DNA sequence: ATAATGGGAGCCTCTGATGCAG
DNA sequence: CCGCATCAGAGCCCAAAAT
């Protein structure tokens, strides 16, 4: 068991799969520069899109895994639960996805690159925000849960 | 009021407190047997009272008192009895303790689920008075201040200082913790395996339990003294009889990572 | 009545509990005018004394258990079966 | 006898003193030079007991076949000098003062 | 005005040898020596008796004086206990 | 694992108890150097030394062994606690 | 942690709240919802 | 080796110079080398402009001058000395009365002197001032979250220089203004600056029922006098509203130029925002006797528009970098010196009101006692002056570049929250979204980007290339992050053909938000990924592979690579590592052309074509802050042709130029045997053998010698009870000598002191008496190696008092210090990592026959798991193993910049080119394939690794494409079942080592008041066993042992003492007594007037002092 | 309130 | 120990419980 | 009688702790 660089495989479905969403991402913004759709819905249309199409991708990843390569170390890792879940391995070999915006709210534009293929500065930057987020919501858990715990163990230790 | 290292006085904010008391109530003393009008006396005990309001709980009534100099509020009596640096939650709920020791945690495979890799130089410190006490009952030194002096300097340590050190610890346990501490299993009880070196060998299928990494995590060793303590650890805080989580009942000591991947 | 684990907390019996919990002046203060006794019945308790704590080895079902040998129960039992 | 219970009250005036071992009349310390402690002041031997062991503050009395004598030149006890950790002072206010806890 | 109680003559020469160095140290662009304190305050005065008397002038400090950011740490804490065996 | 030790948690109502029992007994022993035992020469706990085998020093470990003989009794109310010590003295010296 | 009939004396509001403050870390509504119960 | 570079980016510019933030800021406060009658008004100059005229009488200042040090640098870290300049200012006495003038020069005290790498020596130790993130003066219009429509404005000056203000318009309809956390309504306020109800009417009235609602006859039935009588009424009850008085308060609070600043950014802020042009830096003004209003009508003005919804008029968000400014060193000193100013000018006035209004010159009316203390309060306790970084070079380039958000006049560590954390769309390209600290301080403290500079009003500024139609100019334009929101900002990879944009869409942002445009559209253009991303950041190569939180790590322990005497740089850089080097300034550089004449160990000689023959010296093994060894060795030979600028000498972890953080290993993944379990790593005895990741360290001892009043202290050969074995490496003084080994409980330096009146106990006496030896005048208190530590002594230095140059603090006769050095081999604990954020700790050292080999007889390195990769997506390291196997074989080194780098099928072309030589070779030989290489070859079809019906030769090359090779177990010599990835990796060696954390305790020290265990290993501490140990043995129902925690191992006194009695006697413990703090909570409840009594069970008391505390 | 005001 | 001297300087966020207020 | 507001209380553990 090891890893390099060919153990994480782009399915073939993905270039497939970035087509079909391409074309329909083009139908909803012929609706809105004619007035068919607001910017509410234009928006909430696109990432409802690019949701699908995520999960579409992951499940050719395990599939082509499954098939064609079952003994592939990523697969058999995640398989196992040695390590690895679906959606880390998705990102090795699959799409990044959506990104959210350093508010809450995610951006329009996911990353397309996975980290085999590798991302642009400006897809990395985007990503960001999330990761700042997560770090700091984490820091100021532990020691919102910490006080929690002390609460509970003061009104039942007797 | 002590004398530190160098020479120099080190002292507690207390006496500045009560300093400042005595002397207004001193002040008051002679104003009172001196005749002063009502508003000067008055100033005097409005001045005495805030004077005991610091001492007992400064800076609950108005602005703190400080030393000279120095934003920071002297430390009252409430200050001292109360909050996470205060009496109770520092020196009475729980406290620094002898027989303790701590390092850097290295993954030890060969071990069986109840042991642990111990360095040498931790257990002879940790044992210390038990490695004495041996060491007259063979032979390495006269008595127990000759053993304890030979100790002392690295070179004069013979090397059958260390099979003593291993009669010792024979059937012992010590306790592994490593911080934090989030449920009963961040201690558990270990029979050491004394080992060359300076790192603590933890054994792999307890590291769950601990949330412990090799990414450079420490824990904390600790010495039952008396033999109700070795019996509570090694009946209840054995690592080998807890295997299964109080939360849940479900197996806590299980396989995971490598093991898994080799099955 | 139905209140929260802080103020449940607050409100037990035992003085050196919710004293060492939180609001120690206020705990204190009503529990002197009280002139409240601590029957050391929980865990904190016992803890700040430096007692056996209420539980494991230490709860009274067990703590008063003896053990003794049989070359002995019977040679002590022997002696004093008699006037 | 073992402790199985822990009051906690409200103090008399008359209980302060009855806990006290003397009036801390002056704010000083310790002497600038001796580094002794001054007389009727904080740290005074004649009130919260001996810095030595069985042993007088000037040295008329040095050891503990004297337990509880209390020497007729200096004033201090001779006792353990762990009883610094234990016995109290007082100071006895001019006018009456509130204590805080009751009022905040 | 201090926790260790000085006597009112002592303070006064202190306070002079605290104008005095200050002098000194304003005509010289520097801090002076003992030796241009002892000479500057003339007869009966060597360098050895500056330092005794800024020795004897030396305050207390705070044994809960803060060490580092968290509030979370005392300098009383770092003392060991020499009396009790 | 501590040999034998379901078998243990089998003998007691309650955990606790056997860590109590056990307790009491290994400190018996240590203060009467071990003559009280209800052990058998080949029975007792050995120690691999240097030198070679030796008697276990390690009381707790002698305590658990002689529990799973079954030569020991425990419970509640037994006898006078002083008259135990007098018997045990007088029996098996210090 | 026995699978099997708890032992008298076990100290069982500790264990409750240690069970229950352990997976506070790791909750993502989230652990607000759990004190704001 | 052959250096081949990857990258299509043509780098218009290069890196600013890097400790710029640091060096520029402080020149600019000092103005040192300028003329003072050609000193602009900043820093310095202005601190004293804005002090100075001191009026009744006045004393006025001419100017002021910096003298040179009085000692060198080297010199000031020797003798424990701050390196600074003494301070002097012309003053001039005036008389108002009379017409007396008196000129002098006094003397302040000394300032400070930065380094020429950016640093400061305060006391003997080498410190930094972290620059500090802050808002930005000026006036500010955000939403009132409590009413969905209406607004607050707030007016801010520069920090601790004037009040905050809000102006929330109340439900009652009038305009109010808060002043302190006071509120009243604004009219009031606008009546004292001379404004009229018309005036009101005719400027705004637009708004038909807010210009309106502003409107209180009662205030108007009063002239400008009367209603500011009234407003001080409001904001001072209780004094008298003296005329004189009610102005100054109001003149000092509003509009005194002393008093109130906003800044130089916050007046262009303001005239920006408001339209208007501010005459000065304060909110109005007193002319002509009365007040005349600046800001707040324009505030005013600015806030009702925006309430209607006029054009022109929006809310200002709060973290854009442009309402976000820096306060670097300079102004951070400045503000400190100008605080210290202020109270000196508080003496002045005071000296004027008492001895002889005439007999009074400068120098006695000047006291610099408080200036000198606000300097030295401000290097020694701020908290942004900090204990530099040096572990290694990049340790301290990084630190310098650091930017906190906490600090005196910042947040909190507990009064912080998200907005302040995030990353902003601003911090493109300004602040590095990378590196910044994991744990409570995330998002507070970060780094300066690698191409933004700060400007002079203190914002980040970042370099882009201007586009004009489509073609790419090379003017740089350096912008704030307001203005850069105007144009529209094409992507720096986006193609080119010579110097016209290539593409029919490229990538670009407008205000952050990323769009698809055509180049007609193109303003300008980014200049380079490395903008983006700090110095650490950007020194990670296939960092475009690596998933954020990791890349962080990688970061972040770079700074704590400790300097190797093998150190390399690595095998594939990112072409950053030859730039760190010169800016540290850790390497030596040749000034002109020249030729070298003499090279040495100690020092380097250079004949330049000036004919001056200068020569450096080389830094040799001096100690660290973090006991790191910093030492520059000679890189040329004696008659070597330099030109200028050519390197001379290498620094710590450096070499030949390049950044040397760690080691390139030859590295195998794969489990093995679980050694490799969860982030730890095994490794080859073979990395001792050849003392790869071997380091030096330094520690420092001390000891002074000090009068007592039992006597001195004297330092001495002669210790009480000492036999010669135990005094050998001594020399005849009482000094180990110089070169000796020194182990645990060796004597240092021996020492002895005055037994106390505890002069022998009879206990003591009676067994003297039976030796006949006199019990000695003095006890031995000579200093011994601490547990644990030890090496060899390489220096001592001994200062006593009455030598040349020396004086101790009061009563110190003497002080030794003694240089003991360590090399440090490798060992199990010690802490290694890469890049890209894979850190663990060495479990496993192996001897090179068990290690994992290559068929032709090399045995790997590092073995390290493939289980740390999938969860953590780190893949950089990954591509870098590749590139490093196919440059072992090569003999290359690469570099691969940032995301511009070796791509995938360029990697493959290199790797076909290396199997020749690891194939090619063999077959040559006389050897063909192996039988264990077909087994793994059968194994990897199966695979779908390699493609069926081929050649042995053909089947291994497609993996070796792969970056796997076969691998033999040196156990077994069978195969590993597998092909696994091999190839060279840069790993560094972290200052976490288990020589240093390795502690423990039987007994020793207590504290005072508890009489529990010290803290900490220095003490020779007990571990804290703390509130949640408590409840574990609680759980557990441990009762005893927690009770031994809590009583005999801890402040148990009579418990602790009867325990070891007992342990070395061979008894068992005794039953615990009451715990010692617990009776100080006792004492300390009576204190408080307080009665705690322990009851037994009929309610009677016990006594737990056991009659001591009763009379 | 303020100790300074109440006594001017 | 004796010209006369007359009123001060200074600065986060949550939840919970108690006192003035349309 | 009901809301508002003002005040006072809390806000993770261990190790380092370069004064
Ligand atoms: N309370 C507290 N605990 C911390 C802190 N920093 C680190 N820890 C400990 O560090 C551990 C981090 O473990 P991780 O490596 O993230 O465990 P993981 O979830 O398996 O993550 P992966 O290894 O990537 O899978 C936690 O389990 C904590 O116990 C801190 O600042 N505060
Ligand atoms: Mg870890
Ligand atoms: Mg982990
Ligand atoms: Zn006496």
């Amino acid at each position: 068991i090891t890893i390099g660089i060919d153990d994480a495989v782009i399915p073939e479905e993905k270039k497939q799969y970035l087509e079909e969403a391409d074309r329909k991402l083009l139908q909803i913004e012929q609706a809105y520069e004619m007035g068919f759709l607001t910017d509410r819905e234009r928006y909430d249309q696109i990432l409802q899109l690019w949701t699908e199409t995520t999960e579409k991708v992951t499940q050719a990843v395990f599939k082509n895994f499954e098939e064609n390569y079952p003994f592939n170390p990523l697969y058999v890792m995640a398989q196992s639960g040695a390590r690895g879940n679906p959606q880390q391995i998705r990102q090795l070999c699959g799409l990044r996805g959506l990104m959210q915006k350093p508010s809450g709210e995610t951006f329009e534009v996911p990353v397309r690159s996975s980290f085999r293929e590798g991302l642009t500065v400006l897809e990395y930057f985007i990503s960001s925000h999330g990761a700042r987020k997560g770090g700091a919501d984490t820091a100021l858990r532990t020691a919102d849960s910490g006080y929690l715990t002390r609460k509970l163990v003061d009104v039942t230790h007797e | 009021m002590v004398q530190v290292d160098g020479g120099r006085f080190a002292t507690s904010d207390l006496n500045d407190l009560y300093r400042r008391l005595i002397n207004r109530n001193n002040r008051l003393k002679k104003l009172l047997a001196q005749g002063a009008p009502e508003i000067i006396i008055r100033n005097e005990k409005r001045m005495l009272q805030e004077a005991v309001d610091a001492l007992l709980d400064n800076g609950r009534r108005g602005a703190p008192v400080t030393n000279p100099g120095s934003d920071r509020p002297l430390r009252s009596l409430t200050d001292i009895l109360s909050g996470k640096q205060g009496r109770f939650r520092q020196n009475l709920l729980g406290k620094r303790v002898d027989y303790s020791g701590r390092s850097v945690i290295v993954v030890g495979p060969q071990l069986k689920l109840h042991q642990c890799g111990l360095p040498k130089r931790m257990a002879l410190e940790l044992f210390k008075p038990f490695l004495l006490k041996k060491m007259e009952e063979k032979g390495i030194a006269p008595n127990v201040k000759a053993a304890r002096r030979m100790l002392e300097r690295q070179r004069d340590i013979k090397d059958e200082v260390w099979d003593a050190l291993e009669e010792v610890i024979h059937g012992k346990v010590v306790l592994l913790n490593r911080a934090p501490t989030l449920h009963r299993l961040g201690i558990q009880a270990f029979q050491p395996v004394l080992v060359e070196g300076q790192s603590i060998q933890l054994h792999p299928l307890v590291c769950e339990a601990f949330n412990a990494d090799f990414d450079g995590d420490q824990m904390a060793v600790h010495v039952p003294l008396s033999s109700f303590a070795q019996a509570e650890a090694r009946i209840q805080m054995l690592s080998a009889h807890n295997l299964l989580s109080p939360a849940s009942g479900e197996p806590l000591a299980k396989p995971s990572r490598d093991i898994i991947l080799g099955l | 009545l139905l209140m929260g684990v802080t103020k449940s907390a607050l409100s037990t019996k035992s003085w050196l509990s919710a004293a060492s919990f939180q609001n120690t002046t206020h705990v204190l203060t009503e529990a002197a005018i009280a002139g409240k006794k601590d029957e050391l019945i929980g865990l904190k308790e016992n803890v700040i004394l430096g007692r056996l704590i209420p539980a494991g080895t230490g709860s009274d079902f067990v703590r008063f258990t003896q053990v003794v040998d049989q070359k002995t129960l019977k040679a002590i039992e022997e002696a004093r079966k008699e006037a | 006898k073992e402790v199985r219970k822990v009051r906690i009250a409200l103090a008399s005036p008359e209980k302060i003193r009855s806990w006290s071992y003397g009036e801390v009349e002056k704010p000083e310390t310790i002497n600038y030079r001796t580094l002794k402690p001054e007389r009727d002041g904080l740290f005074d031997e004649r009130i919260f007991g001996p810095i030595k062991d069985y042993e007088c503050a000037c040295g008329k009395y040095k050891r503990q076949r004297f337990e509880g004598k209390v020497c007729e030149r200096c004033g201090v006890e001779v006792t353990k000098s762990i009883v610094r950790r234990y016995r109290m002072g007082h100071i006895e206010l001019a006018t009456p003062a509130a204590h805080i806890w009751f009022v905040k | 005005a201090r926790t260790i109680r000085i006597p009112v003559h002592m303070v006064e020469t202190i306070n002079k040898l605290s104008r005095t160095a200050r002098q000194l140290q304003q005509e010289l662009g520097r801090e002076p020596t003992y030796e241009e304190i002892a000479e500057a305050m003339g007869p009966g005065w060597d360098a050895k008796r500056v330092e005794e008397t800024l020795k004897i002038a030396q305050e207390p400090v705070s044994l809960e004086t803060p060490i580092g950011d968290e509030k979370d740490s005392f300098y009383g804490d770092f003392i060991p206990d020499e009396h009790l065996p | 694992a501590e040999p034998g030790i379901d078998k243990l948690f089998g003998m007691v109502d309650s955990k606790y108890r056997l860590t109590v029992v056990v307790a009491k007994r290994a400190q018996q022993l240590l203060r009467h150097g071990f003559k009280n035992t209800v052990l058998e020469p080949e029975e007792r706990p050995k120690m691999q030394t240097l030198e070679g085998l030796f008697d276990d020093p390690n009381a707790v470990t002698w305590a658990m062994k002689e529990l799973l003989t079954g030569r020991l009794v425990f419970g509640e109310n037994l006898v006078p606690e002083d008259r135990l010590q007098k018997e045990m003295e007088r029996l098996y010296p210090v | 942690s026995m699978a099997r009939p708890v032992s008298i004396g076990e100290a069982v509001g500790i264990v409750a709240a240690q069970s229950i403050g352990e997976p506070g870390t790791q909750l993502t509504q989230g652990l607000p919802r759990v004190i704001e119960l | 080796m052959e250096i081949k570079r990857f990258g299509r980016i043509r780098e218009v510019i290069p890196l600013p110079p890097l400790t710029e933030i640091q060096v520029e800021s402080y020149r600019r406060a000092l103005q040192a080398d300028v003329p003072p009658e050609k000193r602009e008004n900043v820093g310095i100059q202005a601190a004293f402009r804005e002090t100075f005229p001191i009026e009744e009488l006045v004393l006025d200042f001419l100017e002021y001058r910096l003298g040179e040090p009085p000692f060198p640098q080297d010199e000031c870290r020797e003798k424990d000395l701050t390196y600074q300049a003494p301070l002097y200012a012309r003053l001039q006495l005036i008389h108002k009365d009379t017409g007396l003038i008196k000129e002098d020069e006094v003397f302040l005290g000394h300032i400070p002197l930065m380094t020429e790498d950016g640093s400061f020596i305060i006391n003997g130790a080498d410190r930094v001032i972290v620059s500090q993130i802050h808002r930005s003066p000026g006036v500010y219009f955000t939403p009132d979250p409590a009413r969905p429509g209406r607004y607050i404005a707030s007016i801010i000056p520069l920090p601790k220089r004037g009040p905050w203000i809000d102006l929330e318009v109340e439900p009652n309809g009038v305009v109010s203004m808060k002043v302190n956390k006071r509120k009243f309504p604004l009219v009031l306020l606008l009546r004292v600056l001379g404004y009229d109800q018309e005036t009101l009417a005719r400027e705004l009235g637009a708004y038909g029922e807010l210009v309106q609602g502003l409107m209180d006859e009662s205030v108007f039935a009063m002239r400008p006098e009367e209603a500011l009588i009234r407003l001080f009424t409001l904001l001072r009850p209780g004094d008298p509203p003296k005329r004189d008085k009610a102005v100054a308060y109001v003149y000092g609070l509003i509009a005194d130029p002393r008093r109130y600043d906003l800044g130089e950014a916050g007046r262009y802020k303001a005239e920006e925002k408001l339209g208007i042009r501010l005459s000065g830096r304060t909110l109005a003004r007193f002319e002509d006797g009365e007040f005349k209003d600046e800001v707040f009508l324009p505030t005013l003005r600015y806030l009702f528009a925006l309430t209607a919804g006029v054009p022109g008029h929006e809310v200002d968000d709060i973290d854009h970098l442009g309402n976000r400014r820096i306060r670097t060193v300079g102004e951070l000193m400045t503000d400190q010196f100008r605080v210290g100013l202020a109270r000196l000018a508080r003496g002045v006035r005071e000296r004027m009101l008492m001895g002889s209004e005439d007999s009074l010159t400068p120098a006695k009316l000047v006291n610099s006692r408080p200036l000198e203390a606000a300097i030295r309060e401000f290097f020694s306790r701020s908290q942004l002056s900090q204990f530099k970084d040096e572990t290694n070079p990049l340790s301290s380039l990084r630190h310098k570049r650091r930017i906190s958000a906490l600090g005196p006049g910042g947040l909190t560590r507990e009064r912080a929250g998200f907005d302040v954390r995030d990353v902003h769309r601003t911090h493109y390209g300004r602040i590095c979204p990378v590196e910044t600290p994991e744990g409570a301080n995330i998002g507070l403290i970060t780094s300066l980007a690698a191409y933004a500079r700060v400007d002079e009003l203190g914002f980040i500024r970042t370099p882009y290339r201007r586009v004009v139609g489509g073609v790419v100019t090379d003017e740089v334009v350096y912008m704030t992050a307001t203005e850069e929101d105007r144009y529209t900002i094409a992507q720096a990879n986006t193609p080119l053909e010579g110097n016209r944009i290539a593409a029919e869409r490229v990538v670009a942002r407008r205000k952050g938000e990323p769009v698809i445009v055509s180049p007609e559209e193109v303003e300008f253009m980014d200049v380079s990924p490395k903008q983006v991303f700090s110095v650490n950041t950007n020194l990670i190569p296939f960092l475009e592979h690596d998933d954020a939180n990791r890349a962080l790590m990688g970061s972040n322990m770079q700074t704590q690579a400790v300097p190797l005497i093998r150190a390399q740089a690595p095998v594939v850089m990112t072409g950053l590592e030859e730039r760190v080097v010169r800016d540290s300034l850790a390497a030596l550089y040749a000034e002109e052309d020249g030729e070298v004449a003499k090279v040495d160990g100690n020092r380097i000689v250079v004949r330049y074509e000036d004919g001056r023959l200068v020569e450096y010296p080389l830094r040799r093994f001096y100690r660290s802050n973090q006991g790191t060894a910093l030492d520059q060795r000679p890189r040329v030979v004696v008659g070597q042709r330099v030109r200028k600028g050519d390197l001379l000498a290498d620094g710590p972890a450096s070499e030949n130029g390049f950044l040397a953080l760690g080691q390139n290993v030859l590295v195998a993944i794969m489990p093995f045997d679980g050694y490799n379990f969860e982030d730890a790593i095994v490794i080859s005895e073979e990395l001792l053998k050849r003392d790869f990741y071997t380091s030096i360290h330094i520690e420092r001892y001390e000891i002074e010698a000090r009068d007592t009043k039992l006597g001195p202290e004297r330092i001495t050969r002669d210790i009480p009870h000492l036999s010669e074995a135990a005094l050998r490496d001594l020399d005849e003084e009482g000094v180990v000598r110089i070169g000796a080994e020194v182990k645990p409980g060796d004597i240092l330096v021996g020492r002895t002191s005055f037994k106390g009146e505890s002069e022998p106990t009879p206990e003591e006496r009676l067994l003297r008496s039976i030796f006949g030896e006199k019990a000695r005048d003095v006890k031995d208190t000579s200093l011994r190696v601490p547990p644990g530590e030890g090496g060899i002594v390489v220096r001592t230095v001994r200062l006593r008092r009455g030598d040349p140059g020396v004086e101790l603090k009061p009563g110190v006769r003497e002080v030794v210090r003694v240089y003991v050095a360590q090399k440090r081999k490798l060992q199990v604990g010690d802490k290694l990592a890469n890049r890209h954020g894979n850190k663990g700790v060495v479990a496993k050292i192996l001897p090179v026959e068990d290690m994992p080999h290559l068929p032709d007889g090399t045995p790997v390195d590092v073995i390290l798991n493939p289980l740390g990769v999938p969860s953590r997506m780190n893949l950089g390291q990954i591509l870098e193993t590749h590139l490093g196997l196919a440059g072992y074989f090569l003999g290359q080194r690469y570099i691969s910049p940032i995301f511009d780098g070796a791509k995938e099928p360029e990697i493959k072309e290199l790797l076909a080119q290396a199997f020749e030589v690891y194939f090619g070779k063999r077959k040559g030989e006389g050897f063909g394939v192996d039988k264990r290489e077909v087994e793994v070859l059968r194994r990897a079809e199966k695979l779908g690794l390699v493609t069926p019906g081929k050649t042995p030769e053909e089947q291994l090359k497609e993996l070796f494409l792969q970056g796997k090779v076969v691998l033999y177990d040196g156990r077994t010599g069978e195969p590993i079942e597998g092909p696994i990835v091999v190839g060279q990796m840069f790993i560094m060696k972290l200052y976490h080592m288990v020589e240093d954390k390795m502690h423990a305790r039987s007994t020793g020290p207590y504290s005072l008041i508890t009489q529990q265990p010290l803290g900490g290993k220095a003490q020779f501490g007990g571990q804290r066993f703390g509130e949640m140990e408590v409840w574990a043995l609680e759980a557990y129902g441990a009762a005893h042992t927690l009770q031994e925690m809590l009583t005999l191992k801890s402040d148990d006194i009579e418990g602790r003492n009867a325990a070891y009695e007992a342990i070395i006697k061979g008894e068992d413990v005794p039953e615990p007594s009451v715990p010692e703090s617990f009776r100080v909570l006792v004492k300390e409840l009576q204190a408080l007037a307080l009665d705690v009594q322990t009851l037994d069970e009929k309610d009677n008391p016990v006594d737990i002092f056991e009659g001591l505390a009763s009379k | 309130s303020d100790p300074v005001r109440q006594y001017l």
